[PDB]
């Protein structure tokens, strides 16, 4: 009708991400603001998203704006140590859903790297392995048709041939 | 992956037009072989317009080989010929685009009801603009099973009968249409939950297995392996009904 | 995963102004990023759409169905022509036979056009000159041979041309199964999502 | 000309089929409402039934009507009965499988007089009136030309509501599969009967059918050159829900084949 192409993603969530994305990270800004609500907001005129380099600017930036006191900048640098450690820890956590279990590790032809490969397609349980054929479990980096075949067979023994769990 | 399916659906539409336009003439197996050959002819000649080098596998003359052996094209311009013989309006053209031994594209097209199910890895299985889902069942209560009888291999029938018997004591009802490809297409759109057949042949169900798989389902041979590609003792559906059916049908194995 | 670290490295390995930070002060002045103001200044020879230019070259080549060697030959032949080169390219590439074939539907594709010109199905000036590399002068009549106008191919392709956009600059005779050309189409009657001045500056820099 | 009651019935069937088809493209509105052992009765069945009854009442406020849902709505002139199935094979509709039909038959003095079945999906209209025959959108219907059991296609329904006889049925099934060519199982006895009238199946049989389902097909196959019977050649079928039908010779062969396997419960 409108002729204008349309896009439908969200209206409350995930929509500021298009334009209000550099001001919507509620964690750090408000975790610093809860004691700043008496003092002030934060200084938006610099991005400081990439806080590392732009924090190594002289008194000019610290003189121009108030609220980011010298002990404030130093305590917040310790908290930014906490923040870079938080980024590293989030990196660590983002690599946790692979699900190597005994029901998924000791099976024939399954090393821990076979676990990492099968979940590298998105298999976070054993039943999922029994929910694909050789054609669909393909494209794995180092998984032929007969190996995956016997693996599907093992999954369907532990699941569907003995009809158990 | 677009242009392969493009040629596929082009040949499918032309073949269906031919089949229907012919079906509008009266009669009371000469004619069906005539129209089968004519449809295959139009299909292949429209194919050679693009990639006249892929190896075509029909259901009649074995494997019409080609100079570019990277892609096989499984063809059946008519399945369940019995239908078109006896005027029953239920039959579809089945085209399958397979590569390296496995299949990538599939198109089944019913001319009469003008249904057209496409399917391809990742991009899913569509019915003229529908992200198909398969059925929603998780059990064998209030469910439908698209069955199939060995109208050429009646020896299994007895144990087959047993299966039916036990199946009837478990499931809710049965269906039977004769077009195995259409059974597959129906389990793809969840029109019927589970499908099974004794001793089919790849030229027919090649596209249908790709359909049911792409629609979130899975296939199997009677003994859970994958020799179906050579044995055609198919059992297909969403994993729920496949377990709920295999658990009760494997104990009567004869193939 | 929050980007709270190296900015020089980030916006240099990305090399573009994605607008992560607002960027209130001039970016190039804060540090030595690869991007300098006054775009035409620091890299004085610079052609806009610097990476897509060759992709659009392959596009015009796929619609022409031609190769690079004869493309550069046409280029050197057109550089000798007095006048605007940005239009003379498309003019000399329009004065050929296979293009007007794709128009009048001998072959519905310019590649099928080259096939039919190489298939001895194109009588030009009433003479069999099947080499596709001629410049059939405008104001000329071309058709298919007199013993092949009942074919499935010819009837199908001519009906196809009838079903495509009918050129006002090429009198297509679907009953006479031919085409009569008068003059190459000017700036008005060509595609409006194409680049030639950029191609001219790339071939003339 | 045309038979009047037939005409009003086909108008009713057209309206009902259009309603069903219109609702067929919104499976989020029609729910599964079960009645007995896997005999769903969705609200769409109720709506189609009401539409048919309304359309009839215009032209016969006095004719007693019968319906699986509303039982038997008496009329001031109960010599003529209107048997209806607004939907046949409710299961095929709930699974959104596009193979079902509405069936309207009119009996006079007990003997069935006119019948129509309508499939909206394929848009096929099997009409039949005694003393004039059966038509499929304008073509006469002389059933299958089969005269044996070889090469014959047998449509059937399974007792999936009277599963006690399952074995028995299955038993006979096996016997049949030793002589016939292939089976058909569609899920709507009305449409199966219709196909018998069109020769698209060389015969048909079923156990456990309600009296308000074959009433629209038995006349169809009868005026289609075919015949019906119980599992023994009698006529108690109207009470046993056990039907076997087809062209005469095939019916004879089937009866002679089935009489032995038959469990004496149905006899
Ligand atoms: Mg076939
Ligand atoms: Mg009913």
């Amino acid at each position: 009708l409108s002729g204008w192409e349309l896009n439908v993603m969200t209206v409350d969530d995930l929509q500021a991400k298009h334009q209000a994305e550099a001001h919507a990270a509620i964690d750090a800004f408000t975790k610093y603001l809860d004691i700043d609500e008496d003092f002030a907001t934060v200084l938006v005129e610099e991005g400081f998203s990439t806080l590392e380099e732009l924090a190594y600017v002289p008194m000019k930036e610290l003189l121009e704006i108030e609220g980011l006191d010298e002990p404030t900048v130093e305590a917040l640098r310790e908290r930014a140590k906490n923040a870079l450690a938080t980024i590293a820890q989030a990196q660590e956590e983002s690599l946790g859903d692979n699900k190597p279990a005994d029901d998924l590790l000791n099976l024939e032809g399954v090393d821990r790297d076979l676990a990492f490969k099968l979940a590298a397609r998105g298999v976070c349980t054993l039943e999922d392995l029994a929910e694909q054929g050789i054609d669909d479990l393909a494209d794995i980096e180092g998984l032929t048709d007969e190996k995956a075949g016997a693996l599907i067979m093992a999954a369907r023994n532990i699941c569907w041939f003995g009809d158990e769990a | 992956m677009h242009p392969m399916l493009n040629i596929a659906v082009r040949a499918a539409r032309k073949a269906g037009n031919l089949i229907a336009k012919n079906y509008e003439t009266p009669d009371a197996n000469d004619f069906v072989t005539n129209v089968d050959k004519a449809a295959e002819a139009v299909i292949i000649d429209t194919i050679r317009k693009s990639y006249p080098q892929h190896t075509i596998i029909t259901e009649e003359s074995g494997e019409l080989e080609g100079t570019d052996q990277d892609v096989q094209w499984v063809i059946d311009p008519l399945d369940g010929t019995t239908n078109f013989i006896k005027r029953l309006p239920h039959f579809a053209v089945s085209i399958a685009v397979r590569i390296k031994g496995r299949t990538e594209v599939a198109v089944v097209y019913d001319p009469m009801r003008n249904e057209l199910f496409t399917a391809t890895r990742g991009q899913g299985a569509q019915l003229n603009g529908y992200r198909l889902r398969g059925s929603t069942a998780r059990d064998l209560d209030g469910t439908i099973l698209a069955t199939g009888f060995p109208f050429k291999a009646k020896q299994y029938a007895t144990t087959y009968i047993n299966i039916v018997g036990k199946l009837f004591n478990e499931c809710a009802d049965f269906r039977r249409t004769g077009s195995a490809a259409l059974d597959l297409a129906y389990v793809a759109a969840g029109r019927v939950d589970g499908f099974f057949e004794i001793g089919l042949r790849p030229w027919d169900f090649a596209a249908g297995e790709l359909l049911v798989r792409e629609a979130g389902g899975i296939v199997s041979d009677f003994t859970g392996g994958h020799n179906y590609m050579l044995t055609g003792n198919i059992v297909a559906g969403n994993p729920r009904v496949v377990k709920a059916m295999l658990a009760n049908m494997r104990d009567e194995l004869s193939d | 995963a929050r980007y709270l670290g190296p900015k020089l490295k980030l916006s240099r390995r990305e090399g573009t102004d994605l607008f992560l930070k607002s960027g209130v002060r001039a970016i190039d002045t804060k540090c030595k990023i690869e991007q300098a103001p006054g775009q035409h200044g620091a890299r004085k020879p610079r052609l806009s759409d610097y990476g897509v230019q060759l992709r659009e070259k392959q596009k015009v080549r796929r619609i022409y169905g031609v190769l690079e060697r004869q493309f550069r030959n046409y280029y050197k032949e057109a550089a000798r022509l007095k006048g605007n080169t940005g239009e003379n390219l498309l003019a000399l590439l329009e004065g050929r036979l296979d293009n007007v074939v794709y128009r009048m539907a001998f072959g519905a594709t310019r590649a099928e056009a080259r096939q039919l010109v190489s298939h001895k199905a194109i009588m030009v000036n009433g003479r069999v000159v099947n080499i596709a590399s001629y410049q059939v002068s405008p104001n000329d009549v071309v058709s298919i041979r007199e013993k092949a106008k009942k074919q499935s191919r010819v009837k199908a392709a001519l009906e196809l041309a009838e079903q495509r956009e009918k050129p006002t600059w090429l009198e297509v005779d679907a009953g006479k199964m031919e085409g009569t050309f008068k003059r190459k189409p000017e700036r008005s009657d060509l595609s409006a999502d194409i680049n030639e001045h950029l191609i001219v500056e790339l071939y003339s820099k």
